């Protein structure tokens, strides 16, 4: 719970192996548990380990090396739905429970057939705003907050239509300014050059 | 499904008014502890109880108090609440081995004045004609804006039934005014369906946003409608090609 938790929010391609290794301190520790926590939800146990060795559970594998003093977790066949904050816990001889650094796992979804484009969505009789949708881009793209203070942008999200075996990324941008047009909406972001803009 | 029970689940209060979040657990566990969670700080223990009438202050205990008269309950008392006690609280229970059972969490916001509480405005934006000819898929975008605190639940309903396939809601709200301590929030969600589905004028798309605001107990002197806990929606119907 201090410096040098391994830098960066771990990123992993869809379908690839994810390896989390955390070295610990108190030698008196001899029992470790893994917890998975989705963003605004509560943490939930997903793996227990007791002896110096390996333990398996479906796509998960948790390692414990008391010699080196490191607890690890491996997730095989990574799905985007695995994207969460993983954190290990232990019971030390002091009677108290300890939660070490919690790592953020980001499994980038595999976008089979990318079609980068920004569409302007129809106004609502009810609302005055205009909304621009930047969709179908590949997971190699990162969206950035807008430069203007009164044009809102939401980081990319992944939606899946089970029926069609289709996943698509997307980011929204809106504003009530007249300045605002879908062509300037995402300028502060490195979008593919092949990016489509209708009419 | 036995679990730790936290009541209330959401709460807004004025600096000062004391409050107590209770925590129940029907699993006969002797161990219980409170945790607060903030962005960039992770989970931080506040207090913990190893057994009845046994109490010990965790890492960040100033401002909080607990009691363990019974094995089942381990309440959290804040005598004089403060803006920095605004956070996501969790209660946990531990028994066999040493595995933690977390309550669903409590979202507490301590604000200088209840005049800051606003409900969301919800609007639905229909699919682009461009996206339909180019993609043959239609994406609706629901926008929930100007709400405070950031306590919302959003969901899509098509023809009266909830929908999950093809929706993506932001994992967390956006601070409309990052630089403001009392900024209002925004949230967006996506609903994508085949272009065929969208063109049927008989199809009904409704966006549902549940806001957790004031209780019908809270006083209110302002002109605008009292920002109470409530559900706000917005819809659109299919449009023929």
């Amino acid at each position: 719970k201090e410096v040098e938790q391994n830098s960066g929010p771990l990123s992993v391609p869809e379908g690839a192996i994810a390896s989390l290794n955390c070295t610990y301190s108190d030698r008196g520790s001899q029992s470790f548990f893994w917890y998975r926590q989705y963003s605004g939800k509560s943490p939930e146990l997903i793996m227990s380990i007791y002896s110096n060795g390996d333990k398996e559970d479906g796509r998960f594998t948790a390692q414990l090396n008391k010699a080196s003093q490191y607890v690890s977790l491996l997730i095989r066949d990574s799905q985007p739905s695995d994207s969460a904050t993983y954190l290990w816990g232990t019971y030390n001889q002091g009677g108290k429970l300890i939660f070490g650094q919690g790592t953020e796992l980001s499994v980038k979804p595999n976008i089979q057939n990318p079609d980068p484009a920004v569409y302007q969505l129809r106004d609502s009789k009810s609302s005055d705003k205009s909304v621009c949708l930047f969709t179908d881009f590949d997971s190699q793209t990162n969206v950035s907050q807008s430069k203007d203070s009164d044009v809102y942008i939401t980081d990319k999200c992944v939606l899946d239509m089970r029926s069609m075996d289709f996943k698509s990324n997307s980011a929204v941008a809106w504003s009530n300014k007249s300045d605002f047009a879908c062509a300037n909406a995402f300028n502060n972001s490195i979008i593919p050059e092949d990016t489509f803009f209708p009419s | 499904e036995a679990q730790v029970t936290q009541n209330p689940r959401y709460l807004i209060t004025v600096t000062g008014k004391k409050l107590t979040v209770t925590c129940s657990q029907n699993m006969n566990h002797e161990y219980m502890s409170w945790y607060r969670q903030d962005p960039g700080l992770g989970l931080r223990q506040i207090y913990y109880s190893m057994n009845v009438e046994v109490t010990d202050k965790g890492d960040v205990p100033e401002g909080y108090k607990v009691s363990r008269k019974e094995k089942r309950n381990f309440p959290l008392i804040l005598e004089s609440p403060s803006p920095n006690q605004t956070s996501l609280y969790f209660c946990a229970s531990s028994g066999a081995s040493h595995e933690q059972y977390f309550g669903p969490g409590t979202r507490l916001t301590v604000t200088e004045d209840l005049k800051n509480v606003f409900p969301p405005e919800v609007a639905v934006f229909e699919p682009s004609e461009a996206e339909i000819s180019h993609t043959q898929k239609a994406t609706l975008v629901c926008l929930a804006t100007g709400f405070y605190p950031d306590h919302v639940e959003l969901s899509w309903w098509v023809n009266g039934k909830e929908v999950h396939s093809g929706v993506c809601t932001d994992p967390q709200p956006l601070k409309e005014q990052p630089a403001l301590n009392d900024s209002r929030y925004a949230l967006s969600s996506r609903l994508r369906v085949s272009a065929t589905f969208w063109q049927n004028p008989r199809n009904h798309f409704r966006c549902q946003v549940q806001f957790y605001g004031l209780s019908e107990n809270d006083e209110w002197t302002q002109d605008r409608a009292k920002p109470v806990t409530q559900i706000v929606s917005a819809e659109a119907w299919g449009r023929a090609d």
